[PDB]
Parts: structure tokens; sequence; C-alpha cells
């Protein structure tokens, strides 16, 4: 997951 | 130093007398750090991102050392899942994106073509994946959740998708969902030979  | 994006662009930073690791994030307008002890006063503030919004404490005029390079600016401290160095500080250390060199005084936007449609997207070194706002895409997809600064969002995952980023072709996974902005992550950035230089 995640994404910045 | 030049850095490729096959791995997360992590750097060592010193702030408030403490050493930490942070992600060089071209997709971030500002710098947000996990909870930590910082001197002086701050101001309440809310910032957005994928997942939603989070409340942070805004510290201005803070001295920060990013891999040896000194910079002074605003740092936000809050419930962020990863420490990220945003453009407000990346510009201070002469950070540029190369793939066609690009400074970071402005959001590094690009024109992309996917699913036969033209769109604008943000080159995001802080994102592992590529996430696009709801759109019509051909083929089958699989349910998937991804996290971000404000939490998590449900997205549709499409594999083997052909995408053109500023004329450069790449094929990879594209996630479609409730993202506040279209972001091109490292899975695709590596294919267009993107590098960070500072």
């Amino acid at each position: 997951s995640q994404n910045y | 130093p030049q850095v490729t994006l096959w791995q997360r662009p992590l750097v060592t930073i010193k702030i408030g007398g403490q050493l930490k690791e942070a992600l060089l994030d071209t997709g971030a307008d500002d710098t947000v750090l996990e909870e930590m002890s910082l001197p002086g006063r701050w101001k309440p503030k809310m910032i957005g991102g994928i997942g939603g919004f989070i409340k942070v404490r805004q510290y201005d005029q803070i001295l920060i050392e990013i891999c040896g390079h000194k910079a002074i600016g605003t740092v936000l401290v809050g419930p962020t899942p990863v420490n990220i160095i945003g453009r407000n500080l990346l510009t201070q250390i002469g950070m540029t994106l190369n793939f066609p060199q690009v400074t970071l005084w402005q959001r590094p936007l690009v024109t992309i073509k996917i699913g036969g449609q033209l769109k604008e997207a943000l080159l995001d070194t802080g994102a592992d994946d590529t996430v696009l706002e709801e759109m019509s895409l051909p083929g089958r997809w699989k349910p998937k959740m991804i996290g971000g600064i404000g939490g998590f969002i449900k997205v549709r995952q499409y594999d083997q998708i052909l995408i053109e980023i500023c004329g450069h072709k790449a094929i990879g996974t594209v996630l479609v969902g409730p993202t506040p902005v279209n972001i091109i992550g490292r899975n695709l950035l590596t294919q267009i030979g993107a590098t960070l230089n500072f």
C-alpha cells in the first residue's frame, strides 16, 4: 500500500 | 549526487538535534514528519493527501540538514506514515528531476496518455505506485487498498497497462481510485529513466  | 528510483529515495536528515530518515518526495508540496520533539511554537494546520486529511503542527523557520545540505523552512509534524521532504525544502538543496531536467519550484506535472485519454499527472518520487483519479480503463482489475497521509483508499488495480508519460512509453500497474491527484509512482518512473539529482 502507501503512496506519497 | 544522483539517485535512481528503483528503491525509495531515502535520505538522512538532522532536525531539532535528532537524526531521522526521510523520503525525498517530489509529489509533496511540503515537508511532513512523524511525531517528534521540536522547540518553539507552532500553528495548528490540516493537510490533505490520499486517504484524506491529517492535523499537523506547523513549525516555521526550522533548520534542517538533508544528507548534509542545510535548509531552513516550514516543517509539519503529525500522524504521517512516513517522513517526507517536500518541494519547499527540495528546492533549497537544488533538487531536480531528470528523465529533460526539471526543477521543483513548481509541481512536476507531466502529460500522460492512458486508455486512449490525455491527462495531467504528478511525478511523485515518494509514491511506490501510480495512482490515477477515477477514469474509464479497458480490461479486468482486482480490488486493492493503499495507504497515504490521510489514511487508506480503495482502488482498482490494473496490470500491464500501457502509459505514455511526456512521450515516453511504459507498461506497468496502474491503480484507479479516490486520489486527490494523478500521481506517477516509482514503478513507472524507473521505466522512463527518472532520476533525482542534488
